[PDB]
Order: C-alpha cells, then sequence, then structure tokens
RNA sequence: GCUGAAAGCAUCUAAGCACGAAACUUGCCCCGAGAUGAGUUCUCCCUGACCCUUUAAGGGUCCUGAAGGAACGUUGAAGAC
RNA sequence: GAUGUCGGCUCAUCACAUCCUGGGGCUGAAGUAGGUCCCAAGGGUAUGGCUGUUCGCCAUUUAAAGUGGUACGCGAGCUGG
RNA sequence: GUGAAGAGGGAAACAACCCAGACCGCCAGCUAAGGUCCCAAAGUCAUGGUUAAGUGGGAAACGAUGUGGGAAGGCCCAGAC
C-alpha cells in the first residue's frame, strides 16, 4: 500500500478507561494530492507523486507551478513519491485522506531527525569517558585510540569518530496506530516519531507487521 | 623518414556486432581486446585508440569450461575492513550478466587512461537487442 | 553395459516417440517423459528398445545402461503401477489422506499435513499404512522419503515411520 | 561418521564410494564403520 | 536422501531429481548518478540587429537580460564556518 | 645522529584450531543432560575481592564469560601501580 | 662462480640465481637465457598422447573400484564372477 506525508504537531497521551496512557505523536495528514503517476512504460516504475499544504504563489517557482498546472492541483508545500504494489491504482488529481490509515494496525513513520551538530564519540556513538580523575591529562571525553600500530598502519574507515548527529532521514517502525481522525485529519501513533514538532512526516503501513 | 604514428583525429572507428552466444569467455574477451587496442589494424599506435567500436550480444551465454560456471569467483574489495565480497561466475550471470565479459575485456585491456579509453567503445548487452541500429555495425564471428 | 545390451522390450499397448533425445512412452497410467544424455541413440528396430553409446562421448555406455533402467522403469511405470506402502508405528501415530494431501499425526504439537504432486495417489487401509501409487518410480520414491523424513524410524523401539520393506535394527539402552 | 586420513572397509559389509570427490565408506551392519576421508 | 548406471548386484552421482544452517544473495534501515558507465521523468525560460576575417563548434559591436539563481536583510526545534 | 619497554584505561580490527546460539553424523545416544567429531566467524561473549600484575585463586553471576594475530594492537590517545 | 667494484636481458617485483661483460652513435639485422591467447614483442603452430583435479599455479607419512599404460597369471561353456 502506499503511504502519507503529514506533519509532527506534537505528542500528547490517550487515556483509557481500563487506565493506561497511552504516548502519542499526533500527526497532522491533510489531504494528498496526485500530482504525478508514474508508470512502467514511460519512467520504468509504478509510483505516485503527491503534494500537500499550501505554497505561496509568490513563492512557488514557474517549474513547480506548470508542474502543479498538469495534474490540476493547488501547489502545496513539497512532492513525495509513494510506489505501487501492482494493484493499487491512482489518478492525477486524486485527492487521498487519511482514511487509508483506517483498517492499518502498525505503521512505520519517517522523519528527518532532530540536529545535534557536532557531536562527540560519547553522545554520538556511547563511548565511554575515561577517568575524570586519578591522572587523566586532557583526556576526559575524548576517543582515546583510534587504531592499531604498523600493520594496517591507518585508520580503517566506518570508524566511530566525532561528528555531525542528526538532522537525517530516519524511520521508526511497526508503530501502533491508536487512532485514524478523518474529519479533523489527525493520524494517532502510539510512541515518539523522528523530528520536531512541525516537521514533515511520511507514514506507510508497516512492511513487517 | 620517420616511422607512422597514428593521429586520432584522423583515425577511423568501424562498428561490430558480436554474438557471446557459446563461446569461450577467455577466447572470445581475447579477440575484443585485440581489437578495441586496433592490434588488427597496421596503423596500431599503442598510445592512440586506433581501436573500433564493438557490441557484444548475449553476454548471458557465454560459456565457460571445466567446473568454472560454479567456481570461478569474482572477488572485489569495498574498501571497509572485513569488506571482502564474492561473487560465483553463476550469480554474476544471474545478477550483473554484463559485467563477467566487462571484467574479462577490462583485465586483458593496458591499465591506463588509453586502457580506460579502449574499454568505453566496448558497448556490453546481455540480450540479442541493441539500440545502436544508427551505428552500422557489422557482424564478427568470434 | 549388460543393462544397456539388453533391450527394452515393449508389450502390447505403449506408443513410444522417438524425438531425438527427447523420449515420451504413453499407457493405461499415462504420459512419462525423459530427456537423456546426449551420449545414448535409443533407437525404434522392432517391438523393442535399444540402448548403446554415441562415439564422441567417454561416458558413453554408462549412459545407456543408466538410459535402459529408466525406460523400463517408464515402460512399466505406464503400463503396471509402481506402489510404495509406509507402514507407522507410534502408539498415537495415525494417516489419513483429504485428495491429493496426507494428514500426518506423528506425536508433533503441529499437524503433518503433506501435499502430493500431480500423478501420486495415496490410499490407507489402516490408520497407520500409507500406500502410494504412481506411474514415475523416481517420483514415488521421493515423496515415500518426504513422509519417512518426518518420523524416521528410531532405533530402540522401531517408532516412526517405515517403509514396510524396512526391517529395522533395534539396540538395547546404555546399562543402569 | 569419523572423519579420517585413512578410510579402510572395518567389515566385509563395508562399502567403498566417492561422492563429490570425497571418499566415504558406507556400512549397512554398522554405522559406526561411516566413515568420510578429511 | 530419490531414481540410477559405470560395475547384471549394490551405490545420494557419473547423467538427472529433491531436502538441508544465525554463514552467503535477498528481504529491513540509511547514504547513493563524480554510477566521468555522470542515467531517467515531469515542468519552466530564451524565437533580435549585425560588422569582421586564417570561414570556424571563430571573434567583436549594438539591442536584449528571461526562467531562475545568488547576494542582502529578518531568521530557525538547521548549524563550528 | 633513539623504533618508549609490563599491566591497566579508551577505542578497537582480523583469523577460526567455535565458548554460546544455529545445522548435523556416531554414541558404551531410553528421556533429561552428556561425550566425540563434521559444518558454521552473523551476532554475542561478566561484575567483584586479593595482588602493579598478565595470569591465577576465591565469591557471585551468565546462553556463553572462546582461542589466538594486529610492534606480546593501541603512551604525537590517557594512566604510570 | 657471481656481487662487492658489473650496467644490459630473463627469474612479476628480487646485490649474490640463469643468460650475458656497456668506448660513442644508428627509427638496421642474427641470436642467448627465457618465452610466443590479451595486459606484453613473438605459434590461439604441427603431430601423437596424458590430465578433469583450475591439478597445473604450495605441503608428508598414510588412505582409496579416479584414470591411462605394461608385464604376466588364476577361474571360465566338465558353465565360472
Ligand atoms: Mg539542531
Ligand atoms: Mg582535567
Ligand atoms: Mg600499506
Ligand atoms: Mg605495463
Ligand atoms: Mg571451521
Ligand atoms: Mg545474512
Ligand atoms: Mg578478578
Ligand atoms: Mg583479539
Ligand atoms: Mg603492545
Ligand atoms: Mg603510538
Ligand atoms: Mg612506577
Ligand atoms: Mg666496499
Ligand atoms: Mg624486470
Ligand atoms: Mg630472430
Ligand atoms: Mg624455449
Ligand atoms: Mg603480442
Ligand atoms: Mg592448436
Ligand atoms: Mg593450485
Ligand atoms: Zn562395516
Amino acid at each position: 500500500m502506499i503511504g502519507l506525508v503529514g506533519k509532527k504537531v506534537g505528542m500528547t497521551r490517550i487515556f483509557t478507561e481500563d487506565g493506561v496512557s497511552i504516548p502519542v505523536t499526533v500527526i497532522e495528514v491533510e489531504a494528498n494530492r496526485v500530482t504525478q503517476v508514474k508508470d512502467l512504460a514511460n519512467d520504468g516504475y509504478r509510483a505516485i507523486q503527491v503534494t500537500t499544504g499550501a505554497k505561496k504563489a509568490n513563492r512557488v517557482t514557474k517549474p513547480e507551478a506548470g508542474h502543479f498546472a498538469k495534474a490540476g492541483v493547488e501547489a502545496g508545500r513539497g512532492l513525495w513519491e509513494f510506489r505501487l504494489a501492482e494493484g493499487e491504482e491512482f489518478t492525477v488529481g486524486q485527492s487521498i485522506s487519511v482514511e487509508l490509515f483506517a483498517d492499518v494496525k502498525k505503521v512505520d513513520v519517517t522523519g528527518t531527525s532532530k540536529g545535534k551538530g557536532f557531536a562527540g564519540t560519547v553522545k554520538r556513538w556511547n563511548f565511554r569517558t575515561q577517568d575524570a580523575t586519578h591522572g587523566n591529562s586532557l583526556s576526559h571525553r575524548v576517543p582515546g585510540s583510534i587504531g592499531q600500530n604498523q600493520t594496517p598502519g591507518k585508520v580503517f574507515k566506518g570508524k566511530k569518530m566525532a561528528g555531525q548527529m542528526g538532522n537525517e532521514r530516519v524511520t521508526v517502525q511497526s508503530l501502533d496506530v491508536v487512532r485514524v481522525d478523518a474529519e479533523r485529519n489527525l493520524l494517532l501513533v502510539k510512541g515518539a516519531v523522528p523530528g520536531a514538532t512541525g516537521s514533515d512526516l511520511i507514514v506507510k503501513p508497516a512492511v513487517k507487521a | 623518414m620517420k616511422t607512422f604514428t597514428a593521429k586520432p583525429e584522423t583515425v577511423k572507428r568501424d562498428w561490430y556486432v558480436v554474438d557471446a552466444t557459446g563461446k569461450t569467455l577467455g577466447r572470445l574477451a581475447t579477440e575484443l581486446a585485440r581489437r578495441l587496442r586496433g592490434k588488427h589494424k597496421a596503423e596500431y599506435t599503442p598510445h592512440v585508440d586506433t581501436g573500433d567500436y564493438i557490441i557484444v550480444l548475449n553476454a548471458d551465454k557465454v560459456a565457460v569450461t571445466g567446473n568454472k560456471r560454479t567456481d570461478k569467483v569474482y572477488y572485489h574489495h569495498t574498501g571497509h575492513i572485513g569488506g571482502i565480497k564474492q561473487a560465483t561466475f553463476e550469480e554474476m550471470i544471474a545478477r550483473r550478466p554484463e559485467r563477467v565479459i566487462e571484467i574479462a575485456v577490462k583485465g586483458m585491456l593496458p591499465k591506463g587512461p588509453l586502457g580506460r579509453a579502449m574499454f568505453r567503445k566496448l558497448k556490453v548487452y546481455a540480450g540479442n537487442e541493441h539500440n545502436h541500429a544508427a551505428q552500422q555495425p557489422q557482424v564478427l564471428d568470434i | 553395459s549388460r543393462v544397456a545390451k539388453a533391450p527394452v522390450v515393449v508389450p502390447a499397448g505403449v506408443d513410444v516417440k522417438i524425438n531425438g533425445q527427447v523420449i515420451t512412452i504413453k499407457g493405461k497410467n499415462g504420459e512419462l517423459t525423459r530427456t537423456l544424455n546426449d551420449a545414448v541413440e535409443v533407437k525404434h528396430a522392432d517391438n523393442t528398445l535399444t540402448f548403446g553409446p554415441r562415439d564422441g562421448y567417454a561416458d558413453g555406455w554408462a549412459q545407456a545402461g543408466t538410459a535402459r533402467a529408466l525406460l523400463n522403469s517408464m515402460v512399466i511405470g505406464v503400463t503396471e503401477g509402481f506402489t510404495k506402502k509406509l507402514q507407522l508405528v507410534g502408539v498415537g501415530y495415525r494417516a489419513a489422506v483429504k485428495g491429493n494431501v496426507i494428514n500426518l499425526s506423528l506425536g508433533f504439537s503441529h499437524p503433518v499435513d503433506h501435499q502430493l504432486p500431480a500423478g501420486i495417489t495415496a490410499e490407507c487401509p489402516t490408520q497407520t499404512e500409507i500406500v502410494l501409487k504412481g506411474a514415475d518410480k523416481q517420483v514415488i520414491g521421493q515423496v515415500a522419503a518426504d513422509l519417512r523424513a518426518y518420523r524416521r524410524p528410531e532405533p530402540y523401539k522401531g517408532k516412526g515411520v517405515r517403509y514396510a520393506d524396512e526391517v529395522v535394527r533395534t539396540k538395547e539402552a546404555k546399562k543402569k | 561418521m569419523k572423519v579420517r586420513a585413512s578410510v579402510k572397509k572395518l567389515c566385509r559389509n563395508c562399502k567403498i564410494v566417492k561422492r563429490d570427490g570425497v571418499i566415504r565408506v558406507i556400512c549397512s551392519a554398522e554405522p559406526k564403520h561411516k566413515q568420510r576421508q578429511g
């Protein structure tokens, strides 16, 4: 099945009668508009393109506007693609809503994780710190050794080092869909999902289940 | 007088089609490297690609002798420690058939830019169809 | 060698068709086909089939003795049947057929429900007896092997699925 | 089976066989006699 | 293990056929066309005068200056720059 | 006309003669649990007391607390017993 | 004997091994060791065979109806295996 694009509103809880507090991320799933149907002939794979939301007419560029105008849809904030599994058909101009998640039980959510900038080894890789005292000279959270001695004679690739952490695509899988609210354009997903409040989310049904 | 050197502005390269069905990989690969290099030409100048363009069809049906279909192992390294990756001949034929003849021919060509340049004139295809009909390529039996 | 040089005699009511190596035989039990190795000339020259090697193949006679045994099993297989029985041993072991499926109960937590091929048929005169029937000899040993594989006879008591041909050697447990 | 450089018939019912370039001993009477060269 | 000769038999193997593990290839996640083999798809913009001379993917003048981009500024749950 | 030597810490990486997990044959394998060999290196593979210790003993764990190579890996990374 | 005090060619690369001792020049030719399918100059040479293990292109005692060849020899139409 395809998935839908939404927005991170924030987190809340759903109390149940039985006494359980369920943490939920609220995903605003406005109606997704099909802007391009790629098919096996002209494109080489079967997917749909979607937009959602709104952008200024004054901030849409002419290349973007023709692409929206060809589809007969209003310019949304971005373009996202979803592959099709050989039975699901779609048409340009078709508006897909959060009701698609009505019968699904678990969803995978992907977003851009919160960015931590230049992160040290301790934070980025769970590197254990060295002794705070007991002689330590300027080497409290430094990474220690980064290799061997005159046999590789180099640092191997993929060595866990300090650098950019977060601000990257992250998918969290198999998240229970707590509630689908079609009239208010909301998906409720049990638990945290990646990224900051106000950030673009892609929600698909769970591959594994 | 000084001996002739080909000039790559005036060098003429002809287009040839080859079928790879049933043909020994190594025996076939050698003739392509010969022709890709320009050794078959009297105007052979080894710092000049005097060679010819060749299309190879039916790379998926190149033949090998012995138990090499199952036991010839293509090794490559990724550049990541432990990243020694394997693929037999039949797994390659299954996944990227055009690579089996391209790897053999690249090994037989010179190493360096001109060798890298000679290799560009080889166009390998897994099937019996190519899209270079405009180049008017001649049949060539190896 | 002796196997190849004895000709394959076909009895009445078996139409045979030599398209080179690919060779099929038709009978009351049904069509059976084979695609012999390149080193085997097979000929109609009688109401028989003859087997001998094709010059240019070192194996040669080895393939012709193979080919002979195969067609013989095929010729027998299309006219008369091949039948392998399998006896179940076990207090709580039993088998039943549902049509192209044998539902085995062999002391497992799950049920064993084995699916048959195109031309094999299984009956059960007893809870603990499976009886296959088929034109092919290779498929019916392959099926009887698979059924035997779920509960292959264990030595001590002889509990499991056994061919009724099978004689099982029983040992006694480590003393004390 | 027992795996050794030297594989031998240990009884009359033993039998040598080569199966994938591997000398093996099968016995119909004694599974103790099963051997693989290696 | 099945069928099965070589080797009348036997034989899991030579031909042929099937089972078979956290290893292998996939499947899951992420990067990814500098993949110079630089790929595809959709959309957008530009539809004028001429001089010159070794007349060749040539150079220069006038007019034109688009789509879009960058800069600048307000800035950010993006960020060492 | 200098290649810093024990152990610890930090970070590790390979090999497989595999400690656990996985698959299997023989068993003097009833079962449970073992013994032995074959395949398998994907992942995983203690905290403490005593000692500078490596090791080892002891206490208590764990599915297991593997064996080795990497200048007895790692002092222009730390410690300096 | 070579290197040391010896270049050149070959042995992938490799003072000391194999070939061979550089007065200079030549866009001439014959050979040495070693080689002649492509990288890479020259046989995809000819005749007869061997190998099926990529043996060739690393490794012993020992093991084995692998396969080729040879010398004989026992049993065998009073019927053998
Ligand atoms: Mg940030
Ligand atoms: Mg400090
Ligand atoms: Mg190096
Ligand atoms: Mg070179
Ligand atoms: Mg091992
Ligand atoms: Mg895996
Ligand atoms: Mg201790
Ligand atoms: Mg180690
Ligand atoms: Mg050390
Ligand atoms: Mg150091
Ligand atoms: Mg001290
Ligand atoms: Mg001296
Ligand atoms: Mg040299
Ligand atoms: Mg000469
Ligand atoms: Mg010679
Ligand atoms: Mg040459
Ligand atoms: Mg020849
Ligand atoms: Mg070798
Ligand atoms: Zn025995």
